[PDB]
């Protein structure tokens, strides 16, 4: 912009968007074939492309902040947007939590809905909340505390060794949750097909796990950034989203934990 | 300026706005077309067009014969065709057509100008919005050619996909439509975020929220609904996909499922949808009433608050769409009472409009006619909704043509009007070519004439009990049908008219050279700019006094 | 004519602050409500 | 044969009042219609009026008012009072229809794709009804000599094509019938416009609905909830007869013969 008076970021053209929309189309259409007896190849191609897109796109995001496009308002603009994203995320989970709560309260039975059945479902074996569940909840709370500690250092003391230290700790504890999570599946007392409790129990923690992984990945990115010195106490947006997001995951797990392990036994 | 550079790698919010428009036009036509097909078959009793026999002929082959009557005797009633059509319509129309012109075409382009911002907060993202919308559409269309229920192609299920019908239906057709819906969701949620950051963050100095144009507040409320309502619908349909692809049992009584919860999860998002469709419409009307009655929009705060009013109530009235699917009396009351409340907020909007016109001089220009039709018909529509809001009366009305009319009056004779309203009023601004004041009028008069014919009869049918989504009906119902169908053709005519009128104008229209071709009262910032606006609108920030 | 970062953001920072507060209000109001309902009719 | 509750060619109203709830439903709608008849008219009249009274050549100069307190208040209370009213005359008609009585008979109706399924738990009676055109009765759901003839033999005429069923569900005048609807496979809906009753058969669910006829005859209802291809091919027919011939119906339906 030849002669502007404003700090908002205006962007050169960009192919990324179109690319990613084809990747997804192919992704999903391959994903429909693959759940219909046919071959994976189409599905992975779709995702491979999308993943190429996303990386670029985000690489460029950083690159653009490095060219000093991320002025004061810009910085705030992204902050905001990301916050609607977690708002959205929160709504999605409201679907899964809504089924759980309805079935848990008004389970189906032969006289439904004059009369309700029984929950947990007959012959269902809910897990022990204090054995592994608590383990995974200590594991995230802890990681939470280790990722925020990174944040504050950087912003408050400008200590960068400490910053990367908080991050590794936090990142490897995120993966641990995954590992423990999977254990839980391995040892599950009920199945996934044919029984509401399996679908709810599985899809719900299924979605949460998705996110942890996303979370743990994200963080990974920051560590890397932090290793090549990409963050200052004033400018540190990836970091801000990261910590905000990790926190949302943790919140969601904590409510799950209270809703499905602790309250539904 | 590579052609591929411009539209294929767009970062500008005025072009993305155009892309959505035509895109949405396109599909509407296609969709609209499916509408004549139906009307055709429903013109008269028995099944003359959707016979079984045409299936033997390749698609190329029977297609063409399908546009030509057969005798009852030799006609083999293929209900599945009809179902797949009905749903081609619905799915296209509430997800590919009307929300992408009105929210992403007129909003994307103008909401920004009215506040006096350079461009949308997230340009790359926005472009991604527009492309996801295409995939959406494409999967959605492809679905009409893939392995459908009953050995045919195509999912004949319902715009909303209810189970167990939706979970038992063979093929992978419905899987495509499920994912279409997701990519559409995606689209609006990216869109939604972008306008929400944009509008709070990028407005011009001195522009207070209470200093913003109606139309951008409309997109603002619209956007919020979206944000909070699509998510819930991603979920619903994930449950339909895992039931049919992963043998789950969300809504499968054999596994302790409950088809009704689905209806709860889907109407909680299926109510917010309409308030998205009309929201923007309310916005474009104010403008147009303001400009053409050459007088400030009456009760501007109340208008804004009305809009918030609606949007909030819009999340707490979804069981009105389930009055007979097995609900507690306490649940019918709560939902009947609270759904009645929305009246307050809308009437206010309706009265203000009449009070804007009151005591101003009026310009019956094309744009205005629509705006006035809209005030009428949306009221028509409206009332019905109160009749439908009463569980009691709903029994008899639910699922019958009486509800078909109420939605088309507020959708086809409502939001749709808005769309056109928008179109006529802003065609030069975004083209540098004005349209013909005659044609327009003609179009407006045809459409009002025939669209009234199309749906008004349907009120009768509804009270004479004709059921919804039937491909044939009793002898008793021929009379009105005829009328209706006739009606539909007329309107279909008109839409053709309009496209040409459009074509012509973008070909041979009046070059536009003024920055405001209308009059002093159109006061927002879009009118200060050229005609067709600069590539980078607002490099220089609009000085406070400027407007 | 480059002066990156020297634009006035007073009005946006006030805005975000409001935004922040408004949502929190909202959220909490719902949960409350949900709870109410629960108590009243679950 | 008294065919009462049926669509009437070119009709723009309802179907005969066969029972109390129907009675009230018509009355409710009537009353609601005039209230909105007046609103609609009203709202156009200003529109028109204003459009002409203040068309540019009739009032060259615009005004600048944007607010009139007293009037806004008026137009926000008015409506509100209007709605309450409707309330007053609406809830009551929902409660009478959703609060189910002591039955004098009791059927159980089971939506099966492309046919209904009647049961009379006390009388150990259980039979199914299909349209006359169903492939269950040779046809492919469309008029044919065969069909025409079939219906004549039934006691119906060429014109009630899509409403007549091989198997009627008989019923007592003056008696309270409670119908507990459920679906078999996907979702259907059973309903009889003259009775003013209707509801959805849903897989995994017992829903109840009550009705009383005041008069005899053949009433006709249609499947209302997209339940597949022959969605427009699962008529419903309800007979209502004297109690003396209801009882003999009992005995006569015990021998496997399910027609009156
Ligand atoms: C944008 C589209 C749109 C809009 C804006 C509305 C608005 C309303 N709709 Fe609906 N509606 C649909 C689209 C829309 N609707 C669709 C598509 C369906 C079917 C979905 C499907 O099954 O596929 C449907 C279905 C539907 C049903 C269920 C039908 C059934 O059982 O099958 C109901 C029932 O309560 C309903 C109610 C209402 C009401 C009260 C409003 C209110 O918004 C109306 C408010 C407007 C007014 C009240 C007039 C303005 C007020 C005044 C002028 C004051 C004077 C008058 C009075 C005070 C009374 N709508
Ligand atoms: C708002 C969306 C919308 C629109 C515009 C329409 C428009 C029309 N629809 Fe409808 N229709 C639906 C949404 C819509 N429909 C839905 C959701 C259903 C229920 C689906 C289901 O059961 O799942 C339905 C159902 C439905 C049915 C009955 C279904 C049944 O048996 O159960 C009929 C019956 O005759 C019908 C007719 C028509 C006609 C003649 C038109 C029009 O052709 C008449 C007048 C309008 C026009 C002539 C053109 C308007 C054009 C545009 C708005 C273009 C937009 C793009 C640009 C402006 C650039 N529609
Ligand atoms: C098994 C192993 C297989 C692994 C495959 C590997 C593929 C790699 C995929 C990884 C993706 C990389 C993610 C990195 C994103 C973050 C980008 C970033 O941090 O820059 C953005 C900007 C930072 O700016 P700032 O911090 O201020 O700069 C300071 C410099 N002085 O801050 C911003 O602009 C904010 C941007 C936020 C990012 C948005 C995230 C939300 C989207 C979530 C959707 C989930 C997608 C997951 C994919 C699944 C497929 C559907
Ligand atoms: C019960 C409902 C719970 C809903 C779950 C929501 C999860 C919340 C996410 C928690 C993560 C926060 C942890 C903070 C650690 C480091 C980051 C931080 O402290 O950001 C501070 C920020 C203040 O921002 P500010 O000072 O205005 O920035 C410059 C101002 N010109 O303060 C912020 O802006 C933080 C922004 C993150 C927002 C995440 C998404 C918010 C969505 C709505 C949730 C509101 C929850 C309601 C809580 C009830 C309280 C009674
Ligand atoms: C993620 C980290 C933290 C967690 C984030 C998400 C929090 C979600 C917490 C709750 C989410 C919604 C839960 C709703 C529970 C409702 C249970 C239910 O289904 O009620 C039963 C009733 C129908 O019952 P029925 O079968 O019809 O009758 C049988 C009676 N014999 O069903 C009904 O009438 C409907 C019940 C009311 C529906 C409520 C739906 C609103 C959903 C939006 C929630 C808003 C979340 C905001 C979070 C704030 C974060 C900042
Ligand atoms: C109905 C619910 C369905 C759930 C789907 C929800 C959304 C799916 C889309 C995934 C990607 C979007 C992630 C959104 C994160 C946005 C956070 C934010 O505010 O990001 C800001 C950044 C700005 O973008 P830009 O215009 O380029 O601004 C440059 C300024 N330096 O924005 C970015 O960094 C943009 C990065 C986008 C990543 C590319 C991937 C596109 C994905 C499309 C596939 C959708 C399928 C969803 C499947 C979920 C199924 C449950
Ligand atoms: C009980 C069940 C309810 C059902 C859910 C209901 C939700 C419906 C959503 C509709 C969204 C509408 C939002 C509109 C709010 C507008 C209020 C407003 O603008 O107040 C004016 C105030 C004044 O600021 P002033 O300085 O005078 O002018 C600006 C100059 N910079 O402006 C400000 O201080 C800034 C205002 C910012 C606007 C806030 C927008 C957020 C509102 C959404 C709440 C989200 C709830 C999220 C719950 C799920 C979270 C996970
Ligand atoms: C950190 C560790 C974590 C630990 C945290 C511990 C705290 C746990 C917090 C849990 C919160 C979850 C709440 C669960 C909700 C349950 C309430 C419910 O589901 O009641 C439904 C109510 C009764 O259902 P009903 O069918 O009548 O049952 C009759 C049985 N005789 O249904 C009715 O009576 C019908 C009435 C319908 C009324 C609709 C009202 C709207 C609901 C709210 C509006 C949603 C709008 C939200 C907007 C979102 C966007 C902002
Ligand atoms: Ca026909
Ligand atoms: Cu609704
Ligand atoms: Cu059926
Ligand atoms: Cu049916
Ligand atoms: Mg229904």
């Amino acid at each position: 912009a030849h002669a502007k008076n404003h700090d908002y970021h205006i962007l050169p053209p960009s192919i990324w968007p179109f690319m990613a929309s084809v990747g997804a189309f192919v992704m999903l259409f391959g994903a429909v074939l693959w759940m219909h007896g046919s071959g994976p190849w189409m599905g992975l191609i779709g995702l491979v492309v999308v993943l190429y897109t996303m990386f670029g796109w985000w690489s460029d995001v950083v690159t653009e902040s490095l060219e000093g496009d991320h002025t004061p308002v810009v910085r705030l603009g992204l902050r905001w947007g990301f916050i609607l994203f977690i708002m959205s995320e929160v709504m999605f989970f409201s679907a899964w939590f809504w089924s759980f709560f309805k079935h848990a309260l008004y389970p189906m039975g032969p006289e439904s809905p004059i009369i309700d059945g029984i929950f947990p479902p007959e012959g269902i074996i809910t897990f022990d909340p204090w054995h592994l569940p608590l383990i995974n909840t200590l594991i995230l709370l802890c990681s939470g505390c280790a990722a925020t500690w990174a944040h504050h250092a950087l912003v408050h003391e400008n200590n960068r060794r400490d910053v990367a230290w908080g991050l590794a700790l936090a990142i490897a504890l995120g993966a641990l949750f995954t590992v423990f999570q999977a254990y839980e599946y391995s040892h599950a007392a009920f199945g996934f097909a044919g029984n509401i409790y399996g679908a709810n129990f599985f899809m719900a923690t299924g979605f949460h796990g998705f996110h942890v992984i996303v979370g743990t990945i994200f963080l990974l990115v920051c560590l890397i950034r932090v290793q090549r010195g990409h963050f200052t106490p004033e400018k540190h947006v990836g970091f801000e989203a990261a910590i905000w997001y990790w926190h949302f995951v943790d919140v969601v797990w904590l409510f799950l934990f209270a809703s499905i392990y602790i309250w539904g036994q | 300026r590579g052609f591929f550079t411009r539209w294929f790698m767009s970062t500008n919010h005025k072009d993305i706005g155009v892309l959505y428009l035509f895109t949405g036009g396109l599909v509407g036509l296609i969709s609209v077309a499916f509408t004549v097909y139906m009307r055709m078959e429903l013109m008269a009793p028995g099944v003359q067009f959707m016979c079984a026999e045409h299936l033997e002929s390749g698609l190329v082959k029977g297609f063409f014969q399908s546009l030509w009557p057969s005798a009852v005797e030799n006609c083999t009633p293929n209900g599945h065709l009809w179902n797949v059509m009905i749903t081609g319509h619905g799915i296209l129309m509430m997800f590919f057509v009307v929300i992408p012109a009105l929210f992403g075409g007129f909003g994307n382009y103008f909401m920004p100008l009215h506040i006096g911002a350079p461009d949308m907060a997230f340009p790359r993202m926005n472009n991604l919005s527009y492309w996801l919308y295409v995939a959406g559409t494409s999967l959605a269309v492809a679905s009409l050619f893939a392995p459908g229920g009953n050995g045919q192609l195509g999912s004949g299920i319902g715009w909303v996909l209810y189970p167990p019908l939706s979970t038992s239906e063979s093929g992978y057709s419905t899987d495509l439509a499920i994912f279409a819906v997701h990519l559409s969701g995606a689209s609006s949620i990216l869109g939604a975020i972008n306008m929400i950051t944009t509008f709070l963050n990028m407005r011009a100095p001195g522009m207070t929220m209470h200093k913003v144009p109606l139309f951008a507040w409309s997109i603002f409320v619209t956007a919020w609904l979206i944000l909070l309502a699509l998510p819930v619908l991603a979920g619903a349909i994930t449950m339909l996909l895992t039931d049919r692809n992963f043998g789950t049992t969300f809504f499968q009584p054999s596994g302790g499922g409950d088809p009704v919860l689905y209806q709860h999860i889907l109407w909680f998002f299926g109510h917010p949808q309409v308030y998205i469709i009309v929201l923007p419409a309310f916005g474009i009307v104010s403008h147009v009433i303001a400009t053409f009655a050459k007088k400030p929009i009456f009760g501007y705060l109340p208008m804004v608050y009305a809009m918030v009013a609606i949007g909030v109530l819009g999340f707490v009235v979804w069981a009105h769409h389930m009055y007979t699917a097995g609900l507690s009396l306490t649940q019918q009351s709560y939902f009947m009472m609270a759904t009645m409340v929305i009246a307050v907020p809308t009437g206010i909007k309706i009265f203000s409009w009449i009070a804007t016109m009151w005591g101003g001089s009026i310009e019956l220009k094309t744009p205005m006619l629509w705006a006035l039709g809209f005030l009428f018909l949306f009221t028509v529509g409206g009332v019905t909704g109160i009749v439908l809001s009463q569980a009691s009366v709903d029994r008899y009305y639910h699922d019958t043509y009486y509800v078909v009319a109420h939605f088309h009056y507020v959708m086809s004779l409502g939001a749709v009007f808005g769309i056109f309203a928008g179109i006529y009023f802003w065609i030069g601004k975004m083209s540098g070519r004005q349209y013909p004041e005659w044609a327009g009028k003609l179009h407006f008069w045809m459409m009002f004439v025939g669209a009234n014919l199309t749906f008004f009869p349907q009120h009768f049918l509804g009270r004479q009990g004709m059921p919804r989504r039937y491909i044939d009906y009793p002898e008793a119902f021929a009379t009105w049908n005829f009328v209706s169908s006739l009606g539909a053709f007329l309107s279909f005519a008109s839409f053709l008219f309009f496209l040409g009128v459009i074509f012509y104008t973008l070909t041979r229209g009046a070059r536009v050279t003024a920055n405001n071709y209308w009059n002093e009262h159109a006061d927002t910032l879009e009118w200060t700019l050229t005609s067709p606006p600069p590539e980078h609108t607002f490099e220089q920030l609009p000085k406070r006094e400027d407007w | 004519g480059h002066v990156a970062g020297s634009m006035d953001i007073t009005q946006q920072e006030k805005t975000f602050a409001g935004f922040v507060r408004m949502v929190t209000w909202a959220a909490v109001v719902i949960v409350a409500a949900l709870i109410f309902l629960a108590l009243a009719n679950a | 044969l008294e065919i009462i509750g049926r669509p009437q060619p070119g009709g723009t109203g309802f179907q005969p009042s066969a029972s109390p709830v129907a009675t009230q439903i018509h009355w409710l709608d009537g009353f609601i219609l005039v209230i909105i008849a007046a609103i609609t008219i009203f709202v156009t009249l200003l529109i028109l009026y204003a459009v002409w009274r203040f068309h540019e050549k009739r009032n060259k100069v615009p005004a600048r008012f944007t607010h009139n307190s007293p009037l806004e208040i008026a137009w926000t209370i008015v409506p509100i009072v209007i709605l309450v009213a409707i309330g007053a005359f609406s809830l009551p008609v929902l409660f009478n229809q959703q609060e189910i009585p002591e039955a004098d008979v009791t059927v159980k109706v089971t939506g099966y794709q492309w046919y209904w399924g009647y049961e009379y738990p006390d009388e150990e009676i259980s039979f199914e009804s299909y349209m006359i055109g169903s492939p269950a009765t040779g046809g492919d759901n469309r008029m044919s000599p065969e069909v025409e003839q079939q219906l004549i033999e039934a006691g119906y005429s060429r014109d009630e094509f899509l409403l007549a069923t091989d198997t009627a569900m008989v019923v007592p005048v003056n008696k309270t019938v409670v119908v507990q609807v459920t679906g078999a496979d996907v979702i259907h809906s059973w309903t009889v416009p003259a009775f003013g009753v209707k509801q959805d058969a849903v897989p995994g669910r017992l829903a109840q609905l009550w009705f009383r006829a005041e008069r005899e005859g053949i009433f006709f209802g249609q499947c209302s909830e997209l339940c597949g291809i022959s969605h427009a091919y699962m008529p419903i027919t309800v007979k209502v007869v004297s109690e003396e011939a209801y009882a003999a119906w009992l005995e006569q339906a015990r021998g496997g013969t399910y027609e009156l």
